[PDB]
Order: C-alpha cells, then sequence, then structure tokens
C-alpha cells in the first residue's frame, strides 16, 4: 500500500520503525576539509545510509535512469564556470546555488523519507541548513546582487520551516592556508582560482552564524583535520551524545505523518522553490523555456508517467 | 478625431474606466471587525426605516 | 518576426496585491507565499518568582529565584 | 516605426477632451448624421403624402 | 530494467483491474436486465403485444 | 405593585443589558450580564419555569458565566477602567436607559405603546391561565419528555456536545 | 410548482406510476452522449496523469463509459417521468375548469381584417 | 489532525447539513447550522498561523450573529402562529430576520464582506468546503420559506451580490478572493429567481458547486493560489492549462458551455413573468465575471508567462495529488449543455 | 402583546445594538452574543410556559446547551488570538486586509 493516511491507521507509524539509532546526521565543513571521506567512515561504522553531497545532478540520479542529464535540463549551472568567471553577466553564480538550494532540498526529503519510513539514521554531507555560507561567500566577494540574497532567503524561509534539523551536525575544522594547500594537491584546474577572501568568509559563515544557531537545537560535534581522521573516536562521540534538545523530542506518530506526507511528495517539497519572484538570474522566457521543455519530454522515458513508456520497455500499458 | 478617439471615448473607454473605479470602492476596505459589522447595522436599520421590509 | 509572449514587464502587472493601484492601497503588500505570518507579537510565557517560605518559624532566610513555565 | 505608432497607437493617450476636440467631434461627428437624417425624413414624408394622394407617377413601377 | 527506482504502476495492479472489469460486466448485465423488466412492465400496464 | 413584578423585573432586564451592551471592562461586562441573568431566571420562575429557571443559575451563571470570568481574567482585563468613565461608554449607557425610560413612560400612561409590534399596558397577569388543579408540573413533565419522545434530539445534541470536546482540543493545541 | 402534487410520492426517485411509460431505448441518442461524455472523462483521465491518452488502462475508460450510461439511463427514465406528469397535471386542470380554456370561434382570413402597411 | 479525526469532523459538517435539509422542526433546523458551524471551525485552523485564526475568528462571529437572528426569528414565528413547522412564516418580522439570517450565512451582499477574507486566509481544501458545501443548508432554507419572503427585500440582496461580485472580482490578483467574489455574484442569481422559479435556484446551485469544484481541484493539483503563480503551469503541466480555460469559460455563461444553461434557464422563467428589466440588468453586469475569468484565461492559457529556472526540476516528478473526480468534473463543467431538459429531475 | 415581551424583545435589541457595534476587546463583543441569547432563552420560555405547550419545555435547554457550547467554541478563538497578539483586540485581526 502506497503510504497515506489510510496506510497511517492501519498501523503504518513512524514510532514502530524509528529506535535510538534512527539519527539524521550531517557533516560540514570548508572546501577540501575531508568531510566526505568522514561522512562513508561514520555512515559504515553506525551502519547508516550515506548520501553523497547533493550536486548539480542530484535530482537526475533519483529519477528516469538514474543518470545525469545534459545540461540545458539543469538550466547551464555550472560550477566550473562559476570558478572561470564569477562575475559573469549571465548570472551563473546565483543560478547555480538556487539549484543547489533546491537540490539540498529535495536530498533532505529523500533522507527524512528514508528515515521515517525504514527507521534507519542517513549520513548527509552539508543540508539546506549550512547551504547559506556559500551564499554569504558569494555575496561579500560581489559575485552576486543583494537582490539575489533575497530571493534566496525568501526562498528558505517558506522551504525549511517544514522540516526538522539533523540530530547530529559534525563540523569539521581546517583553516584556510591549510585549505588552500589542499586544493592545490587535489589538482583541478578550475577549483585551483578560489581565493583565500571566498574561503575564509565561507569559514566566518559556519563559524559566526551556523555553528551558534544549530548548537540551540543539534548537538554539535567539531573537529580538527587530524581529529577528523579518527572515524573510530567521531563515532564512540555519537554513540554517547545524550539527545535532550531541538525539536525531534516534540515529536509524535501524528506530527511524523504529517512529515511523511510532505516529503514524500516531491512536487510539494519543491513547490516554493520557483516563487513568481523575477530576478534576472533564475527567470527564463516563455520561447527558452517552451524550447526546452518539449526536447525534455523527448528523452527515452521522459514522455510518460514512470511505468507508461514503451520506447523503455514498459508492458501491460492498456492494463494500468 | 472620431475612430481613434471619440468613437473610443464615449462608450468602451468610459464604460471600462467606471468599472474600474467602482471596483476600488467597493474592494478598498481596511479589513476590520468593527467597521464591517458596523455597516450591517445601518443595512438593517435601512432595511425598516426607509424600504419597510420588515412589513 | 516571432511571436510576441510577456516578458516580466507585463507579467509584474499582476503581481502586486491589487490590480488597480490607489492611494488608499499603496502601504498594500503580498500576503507571504505560504500563509504564513511571523511570530513577533507577544511570547513571554515564563515567570520569575521569588520563593520564601508560606510560614518563616523554621526557614525565615531561604529566598529562592526561580523561573517557571506553567 | 515611430511614424506609423504615432499615427495610430499615440493619439489616444494624448487626446484631451476639451472645447477644440469636443465641438469638432460634436460638428463633424453628429452634424452630419442630423442634416442627412432631416434630407431624406423630409423627402420621404413628402413623397409618402403624393403616393397616398395618387398624386405621384408610378405607372410602370414595379421593380423595388 | 530502465527505471532507477521502481515505479509504482511498473506491473499492473491486477487486483484493481480485476475488480474494475468486473464493475463493468456487473453494471452491464444490471442495466440490460432492468431494461427488459421495464418494456415488459410497461407493456403488460398498456395491455400492449 | 407586586402584581407588576414581571414588568418591574423585565425593567432591571433591560438596564442590565444596557451595562454590558454599552461594552464597559470585560469585567464589568461579565457583571451586568451575571445581573441580567439573575432577573432573567426570576422572570421566567413567575411564569411557572421553576426548573428552567434554575437551570439558568445552574448552567448560565454557574457554568458559562464562571467560565467567561475565568477566561476574562487570564486572557483579556485584569485590572478596569473605572465604569462610565469613557465617554462613549457613557453615552451609550445613558442612550439606552433614555430610551428605556419613555417606553416604560408611554407604555404606563396609555396602557400601550406600538414599535414594530404592539404592545398592552394593562399588566402582564392579565394573560394568565384560569384553570390549575393537577397533580404534577407541567413543565416537568415536558422537560422529562426528552428521553421518551425526543431521542432523535438526545442523539443530535449529545453528538454536537461530544464534537465539542473534539474540536476545541483541536483548535487549541497550535499544531 | 410541482413539488406538492397530490399524487407526489415523497421522496422517491422513481414512483410507481413511473412503470407505466415506455423506457428509454438503449439506442437513445441522449444516452450515446452520456456515454460519449464518460469515454471523454477517460481520456481526460489519463491526460491529466500523463499515460497515452488512447490506449492507458482500457479497464479504467470502460468503467468510466459504463458508470455514466448507467447513471444516465436512470436520470433520463426521472427525466421522462417528470415531463410526463407535467402533461398529466396541465390537461387533467384544462379538462376540470372548461370556463377558463374556452375554444375559439376562429375566423378565416378572408373575414379578419388586418391593415397593410405598404413598404415603399 | 489525526486522519480519523478529520474524517469524523467532515462527516459532522455533512451532518449538519444533511438535518437542515431533513428537518421539519425549526429547533432542528437551527441546530443543524450549529452542528455545521462547530465542526468547520477546525478545519479552517488546521494550518496554525495567525492568517488562519483571524478567518475562523471572522467566520465564527459571523455565523453566531447570523443563528441568533434565525433563533430570534422562529421564537417570533412561534408566538404568532403557536408552531414549528418549517414552512412559510407567519409574521413579516420573522420573515425579514430570517432572510437576513440566511444571507449573512450565505455571505451575500451587503453582508458579504466576510466571504473574501475568510476564504483567503484558509487553505484551498477548506475554500472549496466553504464555497461549495456551505451553500446547501441556507438554500435548503430558503428553497422552502420563499412563498413568504419580502420580494422587494431577495431581489435587492440578489441585484447587489451580482453587483458586488463582479466589481470585487476585477481588483483581485489572489485565486482564493477572486473565487470568493465569484462566489458573491452566482449566489446573485439563485436568490433572484428564487420567487419565480425555485427549481432553476437548485439547478444554478448544482451547477455553480461542479464548476466550483472543479477550479478549486485544479488549483489544488498545482498548489496555485495566485495569479502569476498559475501563470506557471503552462510549463509544467499545459493540460491543466487547456481544463482551467474551459472551466473559467464555462463559468463566464459562454454558450456552448454548461455554465451558460443555468442564466439560459433563469432569463426564461424571469420573463414568463413579465420581468424584462432585472434579467437584462442581470445578464449585462454578468460580464464583469467573464472579464476577470477572461483575465486568468490570458495569463494561464492563451498567453505563456516568464518561467523560472528552478522550474526544470519540476519537470522530474509526476503529480501526486488525488484530483478526486477531477475528470468526470470537467466534462460535466462544460459538456452538459445538450442535456439541459435534464433539469426536470430537480422538479 | 403584553408588556413584557416589549422589555425582552428590547434586550435583545440592546444586545444585537451591542453585537454589531465593537469598541476593541473581542471579549466585549462575545458577552453581548451571550445576552442575545438569555433574552432569547427567556422570550421563548414565556412563550411556550404561558400557552402550556408542554413538550416544547424542553426547547429553552437545547437552545442553551447549543449556545454554551457555541460559547466555548468563541472563547476558544478568543485565547487563540490573544496568544498570537497579546491581546484580544479586534484591531489586531486585520491581516487579511491583504
Ligand atoms: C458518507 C458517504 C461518503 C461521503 C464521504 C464524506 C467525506 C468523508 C471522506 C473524505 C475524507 C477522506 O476520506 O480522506 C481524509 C484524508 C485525511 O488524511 P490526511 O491526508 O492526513 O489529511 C489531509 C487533509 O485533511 C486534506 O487534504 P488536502 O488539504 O491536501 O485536500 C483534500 C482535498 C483533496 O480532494 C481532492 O482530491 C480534490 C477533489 C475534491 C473535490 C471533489 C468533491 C466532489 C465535488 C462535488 C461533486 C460531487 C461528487 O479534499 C477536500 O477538499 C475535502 C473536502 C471534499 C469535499 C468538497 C465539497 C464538495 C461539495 C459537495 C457538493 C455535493 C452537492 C453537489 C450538488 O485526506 C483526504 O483524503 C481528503 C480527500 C478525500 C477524498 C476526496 C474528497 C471526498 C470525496 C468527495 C465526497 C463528496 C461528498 C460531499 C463531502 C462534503 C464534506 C463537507
Ligand atoms: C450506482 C453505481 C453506478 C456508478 C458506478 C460507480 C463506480 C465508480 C467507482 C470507481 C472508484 O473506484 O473510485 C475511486 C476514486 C479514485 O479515483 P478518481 O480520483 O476518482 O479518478 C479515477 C482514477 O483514475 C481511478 O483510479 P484507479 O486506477 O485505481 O481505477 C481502478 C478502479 C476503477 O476506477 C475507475 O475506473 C474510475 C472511473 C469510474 C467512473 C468515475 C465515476 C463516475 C460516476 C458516474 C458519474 C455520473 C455522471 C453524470 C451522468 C451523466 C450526465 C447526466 O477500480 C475500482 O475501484 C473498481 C470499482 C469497484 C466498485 O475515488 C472515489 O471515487 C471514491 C472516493
Ligand atoms: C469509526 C466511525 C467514524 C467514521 C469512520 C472513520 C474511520 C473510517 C476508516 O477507517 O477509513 C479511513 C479512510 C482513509 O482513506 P482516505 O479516504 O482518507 O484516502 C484513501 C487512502 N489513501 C489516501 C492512503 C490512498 O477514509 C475513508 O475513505 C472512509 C470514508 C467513509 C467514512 C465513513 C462514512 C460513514 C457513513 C455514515
Ligand atoms: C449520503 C447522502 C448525502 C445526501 C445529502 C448531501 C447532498 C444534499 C444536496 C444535494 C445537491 C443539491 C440538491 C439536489 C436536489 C435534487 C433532489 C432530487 O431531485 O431527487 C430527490 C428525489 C425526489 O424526491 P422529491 O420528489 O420528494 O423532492 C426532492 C426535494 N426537492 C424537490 C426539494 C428537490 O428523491 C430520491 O432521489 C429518492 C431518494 C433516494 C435516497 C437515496 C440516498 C442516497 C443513498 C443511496
Ligand atoms: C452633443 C455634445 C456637444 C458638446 C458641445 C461642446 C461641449 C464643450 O465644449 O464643453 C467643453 C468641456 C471642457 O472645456 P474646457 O476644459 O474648458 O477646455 C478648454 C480648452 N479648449 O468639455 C468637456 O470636458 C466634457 C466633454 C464633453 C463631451 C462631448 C461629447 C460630444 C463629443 C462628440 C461625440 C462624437 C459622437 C460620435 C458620432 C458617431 C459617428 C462618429
Ligand atoms: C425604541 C426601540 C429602540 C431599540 C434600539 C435599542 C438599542 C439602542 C439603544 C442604546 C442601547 C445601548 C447600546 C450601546 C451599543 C453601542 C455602544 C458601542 O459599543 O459603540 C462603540 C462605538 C465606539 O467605539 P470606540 O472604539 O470605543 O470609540 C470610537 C468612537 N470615537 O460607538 C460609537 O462610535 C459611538 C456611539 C455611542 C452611542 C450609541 C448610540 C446607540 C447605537 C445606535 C443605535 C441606533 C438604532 C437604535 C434603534
Ligand atoms: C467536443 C469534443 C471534446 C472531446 C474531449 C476529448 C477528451 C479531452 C482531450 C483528450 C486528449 C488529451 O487530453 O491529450 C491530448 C492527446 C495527446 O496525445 P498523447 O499525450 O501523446 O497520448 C498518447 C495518445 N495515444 O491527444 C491524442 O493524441 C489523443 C487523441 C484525442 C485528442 C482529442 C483532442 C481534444 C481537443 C478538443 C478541443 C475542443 C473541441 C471543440
Ligand atoms: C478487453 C480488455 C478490457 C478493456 C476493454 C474496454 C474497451 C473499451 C474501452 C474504450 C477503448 C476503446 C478502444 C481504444 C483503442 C485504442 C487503441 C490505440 O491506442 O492504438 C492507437 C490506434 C492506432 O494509432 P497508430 O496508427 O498506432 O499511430 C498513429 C499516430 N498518430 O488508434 C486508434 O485506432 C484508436 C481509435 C480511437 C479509439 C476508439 C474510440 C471509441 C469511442 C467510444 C465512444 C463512446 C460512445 C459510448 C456510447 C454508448 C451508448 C450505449
Ligand atoms: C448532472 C450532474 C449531476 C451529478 C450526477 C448525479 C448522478 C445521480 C445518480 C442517479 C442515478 C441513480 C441510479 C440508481 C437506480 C436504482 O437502481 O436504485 C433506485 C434508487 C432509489 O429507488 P426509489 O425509486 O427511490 O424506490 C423505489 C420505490 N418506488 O436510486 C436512488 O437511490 C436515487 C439516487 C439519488 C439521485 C438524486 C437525484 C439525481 C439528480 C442529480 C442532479 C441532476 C442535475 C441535472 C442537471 C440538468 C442539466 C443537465
Ligand atoms: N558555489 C557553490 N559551490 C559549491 C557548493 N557546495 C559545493 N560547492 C562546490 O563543490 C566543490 C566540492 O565541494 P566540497 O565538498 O566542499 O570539496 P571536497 O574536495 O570534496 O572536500 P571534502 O569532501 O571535505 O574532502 C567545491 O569546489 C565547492 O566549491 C555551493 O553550495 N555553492
Ligand atoms: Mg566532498
Amino acid at each position: 500500500l502506497q503510504y497515506g493516511p489510510l496506510a497511517y491507521i492501519l498501523g503504518e507509524k513512524a514510532t514502530k520503525k524509528m529506535t535510538e539509532k534512527s539519527k539524521l546526521i550531517t557533516v560540514d565543513g570548508n572546501i577540501c576539509s575531508g568531510k566526505s571521506k568522514l561522512a562513508k567512515e561514520i555512515a559504515e561504522k553506525l551502519g547508516l545510509k550515506h548520501f553523497p553531497e547533493a550536486g548539480i545532478h542530484y535530482v537526475d540520479s533519483t529519477t528516469g535512469d538514474g543518470k545525469p542529464l545534459p545540461v540545458q535540463f539543469s538550466g547551464n549551472c555550472s560550477l566550473e564556470k562559476f570558478y572561470d568567471d564569477p562575475k559573469s553577466n549571465d548570472g551563473n553564480s546565483y543560478r547555480l546555488q538556487a539549484w543547489l538550494y533546491a537540490s539540498r532540498l529535495l536530498q533532505y526529503a529523500d533522507a527524512l523519507e528514508h528515515l521515517l519510513s525504514t527507521g534507519q539514521g542517513v549520513v548527509l554531507e552539508r543540508s539546506i541548513y549550512s547551504d547559506f555560507v556559500f551564499l554569504e561567500a558569494m555575496y561579500r566577494q560581489g559575485f552576486i546582487r543583494k537582490q539575489c540574497v533575497d530571493h534566496y532567503n525568501q526562498v528558505k524561509k517558506v522551504t525549511i520551516c517544514e522540516y526538522l534539523p539533523p540530530h547530529v551536525v559534525v563540523y569539521v575544522d581546517v583553516p584556510v592556508p591549510e585549505v588552500q594547500s589542499r586544493i592545490q594537491k587535489k589538482g583541478n584546474p578550475h577549483e585551483m582560482k578560489i581565493t583565500s577572501a571566498y574561503l575564509q568568509d565561507i569559514e566566518n559563515a559556519y563559524k559566526g552564524t551556523f555553528l551558534p544557531e544549530m548548537s540551540e537545537k543539534c548537538e554539535v560535534l567539531q573537529y580538527s583535520a587530524w581529529e577528523a581522521q579518527d572515524a573510530e573516536k567521531v563515532v564512540e562521540d555519537i554513540e554517547y551524545l545524550k539527545y535532550d534538545k531541538g525539536p525531534w523530542l516534540d515529536q509524535n506518530d501524528r506530527k511524523l505523518h504529517k512529515l511523511r506526507m510532505l516529503v514524500q511528495d516531491k512536487l510539494e517539497v519543491l513547490n516554493y522553490t520557483s516563487i513568481p519572484v523575477f530576478l534576472p538570474e533564475v527567470t527564463v522566457g516563455a520561447h527558452q523555456s517552451d524550447q526546452v521543455f518539449q526536447e525534455f519530454t523527448e528523452l527515452p522515458g521522459r514522455k510518460y508517467r514512470a511505468g507508461y513508456n514503451e520506447d523503455v520497455g514498459d508492458k501491460w500499458i492498456w492494463l494500468k | 478625431l472620431l475612430d481613434l478617439i471619440w468613437l473610443e471615448a464615449i462608450l468602451p473607454k468610459t464604460i471600462s474606466l467606471a468599472q474600474m473605479k467602482a471596483s476600488t470602492l467597493v474592494t478598498n476596505q481596511k479589513g476590520l471587525i468593527k467597521l464591517y459589522f458596523l455597516s450591517f447595522l445601518i443595512t438593517i436599520l435601512i432595511s425598516m426605516i426607509l424600504f419597510n421590509f420588515h412589513e | 518576426a516571432r511571436q510576441w509572449q510577456p516578458d516580466v514587464e507585463w507579467a509584474e502587472q499582476y503581481g502586486g496585491a491589487v490590480m488597480y493601484p490607489t492611494k488608499e492601497t499603496a502601504h498594500w503588500k503580498p500576503p507571504p507565499w505560504n500563509d504564513v505570518d511571523p511570530p513577533k507579537d507577544t511570547l513571554v510565557s515564563n515567570l520569575t518568582l521569588n520563593f520564601g517560605p508560606q510560614h518563616p518559624a523554621a526557614h525565615g532566610v531561604l529566598r529562592l529565584v526561580m523561573e517557571l513555565s506553567g | 516605426v515611430r511614424w506609423t505608432y504615432a499615427r495610430s497607437a499615440n493619439i489616444y493617450p494624448n487626446f484631451r477632451p476639451n472645447t477644440k476636440t469636443s465641438l469638432l467631434g460634436a460638428l463633424f461627428g453628429i452634424g452630419p448624421l442630423v442634416f442627412w437624417y432631416y434630407v431624406f425624413k423630409t423627402d420621404r414624408d413628402r413623397k409618402e403624402k403624393l403616393i397616398q394622394e395618387g398624386k405621384l407617377d408610378r405607372t410602370f413601377n414595379i421593380s423595388y | 530494467k530502465f527505471y532507477i527506482q521502481e515505479p509504482p504502476h511498473g506491473s499492473p495492479n491486477w487486483l484493481k483491474v480485476g475488480l474494475t472489469l468486473g464493475t463493468s460486466v456487473f453494471l452491464w448485465i444490471y442495466l440490460i436486465k432492468q431494461h427488459n423488466e421495464d418494456v415488459l412492465e410497461y407493456k403488460r400496464r398498456n395491455g400492449l403485444e | 405593585m407586586m402584581l407588576y413584578i414581571v414588568f418591574i423585573l423585565s425593567v432591571i432586564f433591560v438596564m442590565g443589558f444596557v451595562g454590558f451592551s454599552s461594552k464597559p471592562s470585560p469585567i464589568y461586562g461579565g457583571l451586568g450580564l451575571i445581573v441580567s441573568g439573575g432577573v432573567g431566571c426570576g422572570i421566567v420562575l413567575n411564569f411557572g419555569g421553576s426548573f428552567l429557571g434554575l437551570m439558568v443559575f445552574l448552567i448560565y451563571l454557574g457554568g458559562m458565566m464562571v467560565v467567561f470570568g475565568y477566561t476574562t481574567a487570564m486572557a483579556t482585563e485584569q485590572y478596569p477602567e473605572i465604569w462610565l468613565s469613557n465617554k462613549a461608554v457613557l453615552g451609550a449607557f445613558v442612550t439606552g436607559l433614555l430610551m428605556e425610560f419613555f417606553m416604560v413612560y408611554y407604555v404606563l400612561k396609555d396602557k400601550e405603546v406600538e414599535v414594530v409590534f404592539e404592545f398592552n399596558g394593562l399588566g402582564d397577569w392579565v394573560i394568565y391561565d384560569t384553570g390549575d388543579s393537577g397533580f404534577f408540573s407541567e413543565e416537568a413533565m415536558g422537560i422529562a419528555a426528552l428521553y421518551s419522545y425526543g431521542t432523535w434530539l438526545v442523539i443530535v445534541t449529545g453528538w454536537s456536545l461530544l464534537i465539542g470536546v473534539v474540536v476545541i482540543m483541536e483548535i487549541t493545541r497550535g499544531n | 410548482m410541482m413539488t406538492g402534487r397530490q399524487g407526489r410520492a415523497t421522496f422517491q426517485f422513481l414512483p410507481d406510476e413511473a412503470r407505466s411509460l415506455p423506457p428509454p431505448k438503449l439506442t437513445d441518442p441522449r444516452l450515446a452522449f452520456v456515454g460519449f461524455l464518460g469515454y471523454c472523462s477517460g481520456l481526460i483521465d489519463n491526460a491529466i496523469r500523463r499515460r497515452p491518452v488512447l490506449l492507458a488502462g482500457l479497464h479504467r475508460q470502460l468503467l468510466y463509459i459504463t458508470s455514466f450510461v448507467f447513471v444516465g439511463y436512470y436520470l433520463l427514465k426521472r427525466q421522462d417521468y417528470m415531463y410526463a406528469v407535467r402533461d398529466h397535471d396541465m390537461f387533467s386542470y384544462i379538462k376540470s375548469h372548461p370556463e377558463d380554456f374556452p375554444e375559439k370561434d376562429k375566423k378565416t382570413y378572408g373575414e379578419v381584417f388586418e391593415e397593410f402597411h405598404p413598404v415603399r | 489532525m489525526n486522519p480519523i479525526i478529520f474524517i469524523i469532523i467532515l462527516l459532522t459538517i455533512m451532518l449538519g447539513t444533511i438535518i437542515v435539509m431533513i428537518s421539519s422542526h425549526w429547533l432542528l433546523v437551527w441546530i443543524g447550522f450549529e452542528m455545521n458551524m462547530l465542526a468547520i471551525i477546525p478545519i479552517m485552523m488546521k494550518n496554525h498561523n495567525p492568517r488562519a485564526t483571524e478567518a475562523s475568528t471572522k467566520y465564527f462571529l459571523t455565523q453566531s450573529t447570523a443563528s441568533m437572528l434565525l433563533m430570534m426569528a422562529v421564537i417570533i414565528n412561534l408566538m404568532f402562529s403557536g408552531q414549528w413547522t418549517v414552512m412559510k412564516l407567519f409574521n413579516p418580522m420573522a420573515s425579514m430576520l430570517m432572510t437576513m439570517a440566511l444571507a449573512m450565512k450565505l455571505g451575500m451582499a451587503p453582508f458579504h464582506f466576510w466571504v473574501p477574507e475568510v476564504t483567503q486566509g484558509i487553505p484551498l481544501s477548506s475554500g472549496l468546503i466553504l464555497l461549495t458545501w456551505q451553500k446547501l443548508a441556507p438554500m435548503s432554507v430558503l428553497y422552502q420559506i420563499f412563498p413568504s419572503i419580502n420580494l422587494n427585500l431577495i431581489l435587492t440582496l440578489s441585484v447587489l451580490s451580482i453587483l458586488i461580485g463582479g466589481w470585487g472580482g476585477l481588483n483581485q490578483t489572489q485565486l482564493r478572493k477572486i473565487m470568493a467574489y465569484s462566489s458573491i455574484a452566482h449566489m446573485g442569481w439563485m436568490t433572484a429567481v428564487l420567487p419565480y422559479n425555485p427549481t432553476m435556484t437548485l439547478l444554478n446551485l448544482i451547477i455553480y458547486i461542479i464548476m466550483t469544484s472543479t477550479m478549486f481541484t485544479m488549483f489544488m493539483a498545482n498548489s496555485t493560489t495566485t495569479t502569476l503563480s498559475l501563470s506557471h503551469t503552462w510549463n509544467k503541466t499545459p493540460i491543466m492549462t487547456v481544463l482551467i480555460l474551459a472551466t473559467l469559460l464555462s463559468m463566464g455563461g459562454l454558450p456552448p458551455l454548461s455554465g451558460f444553461m443555468p442564466k439560459w434557464m433563469i432569463i426564461q422563467e424571469m420573463t414568463k413573468n413579465n420581468s424584462i428589466i432585472l434579467p437584462t440588468f442581470m445578464a449585462i453586469t454578468a460580464l464583469l465575471n467573464l472579464y476577470f475569468y477572461m483575465r486568468l484565461t490570458y495569463s494561464t492559457t492563451l498567453t505563456m508567462f516568464p518561467s523560472t529556472n528552478n522550474m526544470k526540476m519540476k519537470w522530474q516528478f509526476p503529480l501526486m495529488k488525488k484530483m478526486t473526480f477531477l475528470p468526470t468534473m470537467v466534462v460535466l463543467s462544460t459538456m452538459m449543455l445538450p442535456l439541459t431538459p435534464m433539469l426536470s429531475v430537480l422538479e | 402583546m403584553s408588556m413584557v415581551y416589549m422589555n425582552i424583545m428590547m434586550a435583545f435589541t440592546v444586545s444585537l445594538v451591542g453585537l454589531l457595534m465593537y469598541r476593541s476587546h473581542l471579549m466585549s463583543s462575545l458577552l453581548c452574543l451571550e445576552g442575545m441569547m438569555l433574552s432569547l432563552f427567556v422570550m421563548a420560555a414565556l412563550t411556550i410556559l404561558n400557552s402550556h405547550f408542554t413538550l416544547a419545555s424542553m426547547m429553552p435547554i437545547i437552545l442553551l446547551v447549543f449556545a454554551a457550547c457555541e460559547a466555548a467554541l468563541g472563547l476558544s478563538l478568543l485565547v487563540m488570538v490573544s496568544n498570537t497578539y497579546g491581546t484580544d483586540y479586534v484591531q489586531n485581526l486585520n491581516l487579511l486586509q491583504c
């Protein structure tokens, strides 16, 4: 039975599935902080589902065949073009950030749906809660306009209010000079153009805004680059947390049913990511969006609702 | 003089203009419980004193 | 030429509080996207009670500054 | 483009009802209509009066 | 397999399909039966042959 | 003058209404309604409604109005403005008592007044019933019949009260 | 106007006297149109849910047609009954009140005078 | 809400209305209204925000005042007739009070101010209940007392409702406010014909409910509550824009669509009674409603407004809202004019 | 009609005017609403008692019960308003203006 009010009445209640291990964990930190390596280690040791950080093509990976789609179906958002020309007048910098916020918002709903439906905890790398540090860094370097920041805050205000924050926030602290050294080692030509001013603004947002705010509602664990290498100690610390703050304590089966009804319907999740605020960075004219939409439906498995596409081998369509 | 001006002014333009004005009078309300229910009292009093709807 | 379709300038005509702005509706603004207005008015529910003993026969010299929630 | 726009779309926005436009519109708009009404109404009333009195020649008039 | 996630409508809901077709057959049979008796009763009351 | 007890009580009834209808501070508004309710019960008693009268005291005054005053203390008023110390409140109060005084003046003098309806000022006693010698209270018999004649009334009234409990818990939860 | 009919069996979809009327024919053009509306509803259901419009869920489309035709049949029976009752009431009243509906003594055009209005 | 409690509350809203519709006793009619009002307040409050609380409070004050006036009319009727039967009232004052009480409950002008505000302040599903199901009980009462209703009063309320509804909707960009003024305008048609042929009141009510239900359901399907958010539909669900277009034209009363039928049948009944001026005035004034329906069709279906980049992400997910009965409702909202004689089933 | 009806009908009229002419406190308007019910209860009881309509003797009780239940709902809304704004003033309930 597809989940809904009837399944809820028939005993499908989140308090049955969830346990003391059903925790939502996010790992945060600056660029090249090793957060990704730790997140995979935490997830394996604790038996949690790992979500690689939501990028430009995260949504492609959850629908269709799961493979990335051509770039024009992401609006030509380019991380590489953000590093080559962060001040380009085509609006790429904020168009990318708005797309990534929607991607994280989608991933967060996917994480909650897994946690609530199955009871297994999840590990995320950054979330909708820390996404704003990149926005502040862009704004302070002059990569985006103040109108773009207002748009982001409008969207965040009416989307993040619907969700519960992570049980645990793991921050990996790496000084900017060390981050800059590590970027040179990784050998990515576009990433090498990042400035210390940009990296420093990310750090200031994390420590001035993010960590103080999450401390009031989550269990925050901070680690240096060296401490984070010992995932056994990190996992040990997570297992001995008390979990005595935050809105998760005020949750019952009724309130989690309402949450599950939301996170399962992805169009209700993304509803306000496309509010009609005409900002040049994110506004698309009818001729372009009409053209691209028609090409989208011409992709394999995209013309019809999943399960009704003959061109990818669906069968029994006349009885479905 | 006639096609682009007066034949527009005497009919479509003036009729359209009046509806717009009437619409703003109708919809320029303060959203106050006090005033709306005060208008109810006037309606009831008018219905009896002026139009004698109670008879 | 290509068929004209509304641009941002045309579309913004339908994004105001009202269709026909007047001086009496200038202060009107569109409502929140999700119908939720911020709770900023009054939320101060924690009593602070300077607590002593009902009868001073035994304790007498106890002052308890307690903060209550119901 | 400016010329065709000025000769059509731009006219009404810059129109003001005043003494000059009101009088010319009345004189050119209604004037001819009232004039032609009284020419035809007068002519037809005279012709109708003659026919009722058998004083109009319609000897071979059978197409109308 | 093409879809990364199995669609909710990947395969027919054979229970609904059976109850959908059976309902159509029932209504059609019931409607024909109703119509035949109405015609018979109309003829009886009007003394028609 | 005791033969006009019902009319005298109804005059006090109106005066109390002008009390809380001029809407002084809610604390004193509740007082006007409580007095009006007590006078209202008195009028019902003098028509032979002993059970109905006592219901007002038990349910309207001892129940509903207690809860009003309880709520007023917690959510509305803690100290009041002096009664009739406000321009509108006093003007409304004066206006009401002038209208009541004139209605009472003409009804007593002409023994009849006419506003929407025709009212007679002979005395409410003149309409009473002249035949009474049953061995029971007719009012009580009619109310007792709720459980025999009024099955349907009990069901819908019972359902509404239950739904009231559910609804008010829904409304006040806040999430 | 017909709410208080003397022979109104109240709150009955089809009172028993309706059984004296001929039933709607299953080939009634109005019933065929009702079936067509059912078929249109089936196509719209596919369209809004992004299934292949003509082929998807033929079982579902069939139940759309059947249910519309089934409900349509009874609504037409009541429709025809209500107009039969209207005519029955009208003719009974006319019979009961002959003084109000007299047969006119109606003349030929050779006898009645109509004014001539020349078109000239 | 617990889903079971939500079901019980909806069933109580329906029970209150059903009680009004089957009662032969004025007290039971009043009880039905009380039960209905009690059960609907929670569904208005269910999303817990200051706007929903204001709308619930404004609705409660309006309905409670109306219900006290209804009881006053019933008691006056008892004093002058000594009976409780739901039928023509036996005192002209009682008739005026009950007519005004029912006008307040319907939101007819000039008792209309609450309808736009209350509808705006509650969710779309609650607004659907408020503007469709809530009309059934007051209409069923008006249907039974109409012989004693003052003709001038009821026609005055109708004319004002058509005027105010038409003018009020012109200045709106919010979908819920547009539907509220559309409801007020359509209300005036139902009451205008009531003195002449109450069957045509029922016809207009049924068709109005079907079209209004169709509109709210399509607004819910995409979670659109403003004109500009509805203008994105073409770039998400194109079929919905066509369905919205057909229904809006139908609500505008354009032939050959279903919404013309009630206007057509009401005009006929009024002309049979030598009422020529009033139906002509009503028909012309209804062009106001057509205008702000047509404005919506321009921004939704007949042109393409600018989209946003993040709309591309929505292309990858299906509609999962239930949209119950929508295919059937939209067909009935548009393609029923050829079956107009079927209105005799309402007789 | 008898003289008493004049005053009971005046009381209903007075409380109705009091209901339709708000000041600031939402509570003060709810009292006028309860005043309206009290006058209806009294007028109903007087009519029923004087006429010896025996089975109608239960009607004033049903009136009182349903009106008190509706008053509980009104008080609950007032408390929720007071929670949002800290007062029961009706001038704070003007968001839906727009
Ligand atoms: C047994 C299984 C259980 C289910 C059985 C239920 C069957 C009945 C339900 C209705 C279904 C009708 C049959 C639909 C056939 C659709 C087949 C199809 O989709 O194939 C497409 C076919 C050919 O198209 P193609 O050449 O491949 O590509 C052209 C590109 N433009 O294109 C076509 O040729 C399709 C032709 C149109 C479909 C027929 C239209 C029927 C109209 C019905 C009117 C309803 C009137 C009801 C009146 C009843 C009154 C008693
Ligand atoms: N403009 C922008 N770039 C982002 C955002 N999230 C990630 N990125 C970029 O994506 C790239 C990879 O992200 P990171 O995880 O932080 O880098 P990393 O090499 O994987 O570092 P570790 O996983 O911790 O080891 C970086 O170049 C970031 O600049 C974002 O929200 N906005
Ligand atoms: Mg990484």
